[PDB]
């Protein structure tokens, strides 16, 4: 896990 | 190709002592130190924690560091100096290194990792006065020392600062702001670096690194990606917990809780207690 | 708040 | 003799009942709140907690209780101001049960309770909660084994939960005795002290601890049945099943579970 982003 | 979105997740050798009244920022110190030694930005908790030892940890499973160490050994605590686990390192240490801070950041701070919200008007209120009643936490029996090994803060700074040869006869002793810290972080890590005597020359360049892989920011995204502690993402609402690393502010009015509660604060600051001898040492009595 | 995310 | 007497157990293995006893026992008074009991002797990870220790060089007899692997650094400060050990031991599936109880997990939480179990069986034991526990195995091999080694000045001797609940005055007074806490030991007061620590007493302090908060074992009640041999069927055949698995093979937790009567 650990997001987030941001593409 | 759209842009800003969020993803869906649904002596040589010895001892050194990195001491400190809680909230005064060992954590970060100990971030740059961990940067420092392996060259390597620390991305989780516990590559803070691979570099040196936490007293009260350790003593959480019975477990000392080396009364008699072939190595630099970096140990954290917050216990008053003179707890008697502390005698047994009378000669084995090298190093004291105590953190000082502004108490009034560190009630706030406390507080806050206390899941106190200034939100909340009674207890903060309530939480405020009693660090001032006490001149400090020692008074939460839950906290660090149990309260009773970690004294008030002019007992932990006494404690640690002062009668060095008595108490620690074979080590040097350096005392380090907070804020000299955040006024010019290069510099003064760069002399907590020579001060511990690692070994060998201080590289400005690895000190400039390692200061700039444990800035707020750095350590932010560290406490989110973490990993260990610093004592599983989204549960419900009682998963949530306080901010570690929060926003490292100085000299903060209290005046929010109540212009009364900031008035008892400076009644205590300017009064003849030894929280107001230290206060005015380290330049947080104004 | 006190728990991250993003969901 | 001077020198520190360990009541060293795993958890939830009737130490408390057997300080309580003690306490009754050393102050010929019937404990009545939970500061009695911790007023007769010590707790080793209380005492840490605050950057505290027993004293290395005991001017007199001293209790200290701990649960601790007896290998751990700071046992180590005490190899020579050790003078007796008692160990007390309990089957695990009961230890297993009263700490599941204690961690305030419900019988019926099908998950909670399931990842309770397997982790202590994967574990064999309590020790991922802490590593200074270790493992069952590791903990009672620690304490009743190579004690020429850890204390050499020490006698030890290891009593089962459950003959301590099938004849208390017989094996209190042996603990006793063992102990060495002075004078020729009396059956009549270890009967009474006994008498002052059954579980009906100690639920009463329990209460009465809880109405002036006179201190504290450690809501779930501290002070339960005390049953033995406990299935762990409730939780599911595969759990019972991979149970049985650490009773039935030659690993130490097998051999100590076999050693005890715990292995059925
Ligand atoms: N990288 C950093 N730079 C400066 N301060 C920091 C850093 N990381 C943590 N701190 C601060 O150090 C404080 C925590 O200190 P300890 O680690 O001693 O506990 C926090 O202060 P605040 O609550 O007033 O913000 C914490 O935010
Ligand atoms: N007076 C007593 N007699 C027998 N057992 C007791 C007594 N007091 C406490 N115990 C048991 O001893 C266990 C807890 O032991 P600890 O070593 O934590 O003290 C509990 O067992 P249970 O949860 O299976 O019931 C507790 O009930
Ligand atoms: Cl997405």
């Amino acid at each position: 896990x650990y997001x987030x982003x941001y593409x | 190709s759209s842009h800003h979105h969020h993803h869906h997740s649904s002596s040589m050798n010895g001892i050194r002592w990195i001491a400190s009244y809680p909230k005064a920022g060992n954590t970060w110190v100990r971030c740059m130190l961990a940067a420092y030694i392996t060259g390597k930005a620390p991305q989780v908790w516990n590559d803070i924690d691979a570099e040196s030892l936490t007293l009260e940890a350790m003593l959480r499973f019975g477990d000392l560091p080396p009364a008699e160490p072939m190595e630099p050994v970096l140990v954290k605590t917050h216990l008053k100096a003179d707890v008697p686990v502390l005698g047994l390192y009378g000669e084995a240490t090298a190093k004291v290194l105590y953190l000082v801070r502004n108490p009034r950041d560190m009630l706030l701070s406390s507080m806050r990792m206390a899941s106190i919200s200034r939100d909340d008007v009674e207890k903060s209120r309530d939480f405020a006065r009693k660090f001032i009643a006490n001149e400090g936490l020692g008074w939460n029996a839950l906290g660090a020392g149990g309260g009773v090994g970690l004294g008030s803060w002019p007992e932990n700074v006494r404690s640690w600062t002062e009668s060095s040869s008595d108490r620690f006869p074979n080590a040097d002793v350096l005392t380090m702001r907070y804020e000299d810290l955040k006024g010019d972080p290069v510099a003064r890590f760069s002399e907590i670096v020579e001060f511990l005597d690692l070994g060998g020359p201080v590289d400005i360049e690895d000190i400039r690194r390692a200061v700039a892989a444990s800035t707020l920011e750095r350590m932010r995204e560290l406490e989110k990606r973490s990993g260990g502690s610093p004592i599983m993402m989204k549960g419900g609402p009682g998963g949530a917990r306080p901010q570690f690393v929060g926003e490292g502010r100085y000299d903060q009015s209290l005046s929010f809780l109540g212009e009364d509660i900031e008035s008892d604060y400076q009644e205590l600051l300017h009064g003849d207690s030894g929280f107001a001898l230290y206060a005015k040492q380290y330049g947080y009595a104004g």
